[PDB]
Formats: structure tokens, sequence, C-alpha cells
């Protein structure tokens, strides 16, 4: 057992060495597992919500600052809208002003440290936020799509048939290259979509967010990426066919939202005019005036 | 001639079975001089200038490069960053002149991005370090070129994620600027149709192939439908595009 003590001495104390950094790992993981909970739970009871809480778009802005983080300062200002279920609204302004940052308050992500904000009478922040952003629509700037296939990046929660899947391929004029794919559908976009067109992806991003049958979709600048006539030929499908649908829009280019309700203008987090795009045209001193001049 | 790229004919493709990607591409693009390639979505964009660097197969068609190939600058359509400094993604292993890089700042107009991030100059961005905005991503990733005294400038879709006044300053400064002053072959791809008067060759393709190739007044004349499709969508019908 001397023999023993001389042959079992290094795997002892290798051993040890490996388990401390094998056990690092440990700690690593206990330390990331520790991390802040989003508190999906929220203060109001889920028997006040009905089978269409967004019926009738009804978002009452009041008093709404909010801020990213507990250390920075208030993006937005003291903002006020009263927007209607049957309207539809452009929101316009510059790069810095918040106007990306006021569509993340729709859906508690940015958090609204004061502020009223509700749809259909009854308060945002008191709701459960998996029904909260379940049942309302956004689509961003970014496309970001899965790996696997497209009836999957279309409909990763199954339900749906696949008439719906086409008339949203129909509503996205997706259709003919989605027919001209050699699976018809379900053909492979790969790790992060490189397998299309960035305006291709933000298509099928956009068609993703024409699956669900929401009556609030907002967007953000999704034809940035994606041409000018396939923005005015996207932008009229869309204004003829979501005819009820309250749909919010921080649109990219000023001259496909000369066509909206009333008008949203944000410079450095605060609403310098809101109302008709001829009134704030005609005004000829406006920001919304100068932002359709310097475009064209 | 003073043609730097001279393809003729490329029935270029991505996948090596299959369709082609493109087809018949028979294209020319003249040095120290601005020309702007508009397309529909997915029709041929980035793949004419990723043919261009070879990246895609070459099934047939000829390649005539002219001054093998030199250092091409690029920025892609989607911008690919670096875990570095914002100088050291903006340098990108050149020597670093001090005041060309102030002017390349200064013509990006990325000053007041640089002043609020909490090590200006040499804050360590990327993956590992801060998340960005992705339009001043797009603003730091098309700064990395038109820097390298490279000569000709691959600048692929910068407009995106920027607005009307950042694209404003980026293409009468900047672009148009300092690039009318060396002779840098720069070619752009661009929806913001606008700037269609600032430019000298025009490429205009659709579906694979290119439609035709030239300058606004042989579009004017000989194409003269995708011109009025460009002068009812650019919606400045009533004058005359020059
Ligand atoms: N990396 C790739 N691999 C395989 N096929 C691709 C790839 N990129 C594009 N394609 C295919 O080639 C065609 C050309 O797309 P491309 O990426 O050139 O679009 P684009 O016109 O440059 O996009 P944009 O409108 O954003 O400029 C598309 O129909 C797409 O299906
Ligand atoms: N992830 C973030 N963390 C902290 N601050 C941010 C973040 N994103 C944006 N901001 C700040 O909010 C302001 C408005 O940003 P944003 O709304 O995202 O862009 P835009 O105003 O172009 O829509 C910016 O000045 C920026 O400094
Ligand atoms: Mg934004
Ligand atoms: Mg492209």
């Amino acid at each position: 057992y001397a023999l023993m003590v001389s042959n079992y001495l290094n795997w002892m104390v290798r051993n040890l060495a490996d388990m401390e950094l094998q056990l690092g790992a440990v700690k690593r993981i206990h330390g990331l597992l520790k991390t802040e909970a989003e508190s999906y739970e929220g203060l109001l009871a889920p028997s006040l919500i009905p089978k269409n809480w967004p019926d009738q778009g009804k978002i009452q802005i009041q008093n709404l600052s909010v801020r990213y983080d507990s250390s920075l300062k208030p993006v937005l200002k003291h903002v006020n809208a009263l927007i209607a279920p049957g309207q539809k609204i452009g929101i316009c302004g510059r790069t810095g002003s918040g106007k990306s940052s006021f569509s993340l308050a729709f859906f508690r992500m940015v958090d609204t440290f004061e502020g009223h904000i509700i749809i259909d009478g009854i308060d945002i922040a008191k709701l459960p936020l998996h029904t909260l952003r379940s049942r309302l629509s956004i689509i961003l700037q970014d496309p970001v799509l899965f790996s696997g296939t497209i009836r999957f990046n279309l409909d990763p929660e199954r339900k749906c048939s696949d008439s719906t899947l086409w008339e949203a391929l129909e509503i996205a004029q997706l259709k003919l290259v989605v027919k001209a794919l050699p699976g018809g559908l379900d053909a492979i976009i790969t790790e992060g979509g490189e397998n299309f067109s960035q305006g291709q992806r933000q298509l099928f991003c956009l068609a993703r967010a024409f699956v669900r049958k929401t009556s609030i979709f907002i967007m953000d600048e999704a034809t940035a990426s994606i041409d000018m006539a396939t923005e005015n030929i996207l932008q009229k499908v869309v204004m003829t066919a979501f005819a009820d649908r309250t749909v919010v829009t921080i649109a990219h280019r000023v001259h496909t939202i000369l066509s909206a309700d009333l008008v949203i203008v944000l410079k450095r987090g605060a609403i310098l005019e809101f109302d008709k795009p001829e009134k704030l045209l005609s005004r000829k001193d406006s920001v919304f005036a100068s932002f359709v001049r310097a475009d064209k | 001639d003073n043609c730097c790229v001279q393809i003729m004919g490329g029935y270029f493709t991505w996948t090596p079975d299959g369709i082609p990607t493109l087809s018949n591409i028979t294209i020319r693009i003249p040095r120290g001089q601005l020309t702007m390639i508009v397309g529909q979505v997915g029709c041929g964009k980035s793949s004419l200038l990723l043919a261009a660097l070879g990246e895609m197969q070459k099934v047939s068609g000829a390649v005539f490069w002219s001054s093998k190939r030199g250092p091409v600058a690029y920025a892609s359509q989607k911008p690919w960053l670096l875990n570095a400094t914002v100088e050291e993604n903006i340098i990108f292993e050149s020597p670093f002149n001090k005041q060309r890089y102030k002017m390349v700042i200064e013509a990006c107009s990325l000053q007041p991005d640089i002043d609020i991030l909490p090590h200006g100059d040499q804050t360590q961005i990327g993956e590992r370090g801060i998340n960005l905005s992705g339009g001043q991503r797009q603003r730091i990733s098309v700064a990395r070129a038109l820097y390298q005294h490279a000569n000709v400038v691959f600048l692929d879709d910068p407009f995106s994620a920027l607005d009307i006044h950042l694209s404003d300053h980026l293409m009468q400064a900047g672009i148009l600027e300092l690039l009318r002053d060396d002779k840098r072959t720069v070619v752009l791809v661009t929806h913001k149709l606008q700037y269609l008067p600032h430019a000298d060759w025009i490429i205009a393709m659709k579906d694979g192939t290119i439609q035709r190739e030239g300058t606004l007044k042989d579009f004017q004349r000989s194409e003269c439908q995708l011109f009025e499709h460009w002068k009812t969508l650019m919606n400045r019908q009533d004058q005359e595009l020059e």
C-alpha cells in the first residue's frame, strides 16, 4: 500500500486540480443562474381581459416619460395622444430622437417610469405580460429569421392553415418567389436567413407579422431596406386590406406616409407637431414640411 | 477606355447545382466615376458585387479587371463589425493619419455618437462589449470604407438604417466630396432615388440580368418607361431628371 500511495498520490492531486478547474464552471453557471427576472405575472387579475382585448384600439397616451435603465436620462418627454381605433398614425423624426423607443413602450421592455398609458380604457402596465405581447403585434427594422423551414418561420405555433399563410405571402408580394422556390412551401431558410436577400428577409418578417390577426399592428422601419416601388405597392396593399386595424408606423421614408391620417413628429423625445399631413405640410415652417422638402 | 470593371456575359451562380443566380451580365464601370445600381428586391444587387469579387461561382462569362485584382473597399448590406475599438474598426490595418481619420469621422458625422460613448474613441465595441444601435453600426461599417487608399469602393447599401439628414450629410459630404478629390471608383446600391441625379453611370437591373446600363439621359431616351417609373416614384414628376 506504499506502492498504492506512490501510484495514486498523483491522481489525488491532479483530480483535485481539474476538480477546481471544472468547479469553476459550476461557479459560473450558478452566477448566471441568479439573474434578474422580468416578473411576467402582472398586477391586474386575468379575468377582466376578454377574448378580444384590443378590439377597438383607443391608445390614450398621458405623460409617458420612459427610461431604458435606472442610471439613464428620460429618453421620451411628457407626450400626449388620443389615438382612434380606425386611425393610422405615422411617426417620423430624427435618428436619436426616440421614435423606436416609443414603439417599445407598448410592449413594456423600455421602463415606463411615469405615464398613464392605456389601450381600450384599461392600463398597459397593469396587465399580464404574456397576454399583452401575445395579442399585440410589432415588426422591427432588424430581420431576424431562425433556422429550419418556412412554415415554421411563418408559423412556429403550428395552428394555421396554408391559405392564411399564402394570404400573408399575397400581402407581402412574396407569393411569386415562394412559388419559385422548388418545394412550393417547406424549403430551408438557413441560419439567420442567409438563403435570401435582406429585403426578402424583411419581407419574411413582415409576412410573419401578417399571420397574426390582432387589430394592432405597429410598424418600425421595415421599408428602410425594401425599395420604393414595393414600398408604394405594399403601402397600398396594407392600407386597403387592414382597414379596421390601428396601424402605427415608424416610416423610414416620409413620402410613403403622406397618405396617413394624423402624424406624430418626435424631436428630442417630445411631440413637436400632431395634426393632418396636409396641415403640417401647408404650415411651411414645420419640421415635417422640411422633412418632405429635404426628401423631395 | 478608363474602365476597371469589365464583366462581360457572366452566368454567375450561388449554388453549383440548379439554375444560375445571374445571367449574361455585360457591365462596365468607369474609373474615378460614381455609379449606382438600382434594382428590385432580391434581384441581384448584392450578387453583382459579390460576383465582381468572385465570391459567387462562375459557370460562364469572363471578368476583365484592370488597375488579377487590387484591394477594394467594401461594406456589406449587413454590417460586420470586429471586437476592437471604434478607431481600430475605422482604420482597419492602415497607417493612422489623424487628419484623414478626422475628415472621415467628420464626413460620416459620427462625432456626436463618438461623443456619447463612455471612453469615446477607444471603447471596445463588438460582441464582447457594448451593444450598438444598428444605425451607428451601419455608419461605423461604412466608416471603415473610404479610408484605405484602395481606389475602388464597393459600397453596398448604407441608407437602410439612416434618416434623410444623415444621408444628405453622407451624400453631399463624403460621397462626391472626398471621392471626387482622388479618382476613387465608387459603386452604390441605394433605393433612396433622390440621389439618382448624383450618378454618372447608372446600372438598372431586373431578375438576375441587367435591363440596361448607361447615363440618365440614356435611360431618358432609350429606356423611357422605367425612367417614367422613377419619375412617378421619386414624386418630383413636374421636373426633368438630370
Ligand atoms: N447567399 C446566398 N446563397 C444562396 N442564394 C442567394 C444568396 N443571396 C441571394 N441569393 C438568391 O439570389 C437572389 C439575389 O438576391 P440578392 O441577395 O442579390 O438580393 P439583392 O437584390 O441584393 O437584395 P436587396 O434588394 O436587399 O439589394 C435571390 O433571389 C436569392 O434567393
Ligand atoms: N439599448 C439602449 N440602451 C440605452 N440607451 C439607448 C438604447 N437604445 C437607444 N438608446 C438611446 O435612446 C435614444 C433614442 O434611441 P432609439 O429610439 O432607439 O433610436 P431612434 O431615436 O433613432 O428611433 C438614443 O439617443 C439612444 O442614446
Ligand atoms: Mg430607432
Ligand atoms: Mg441585397
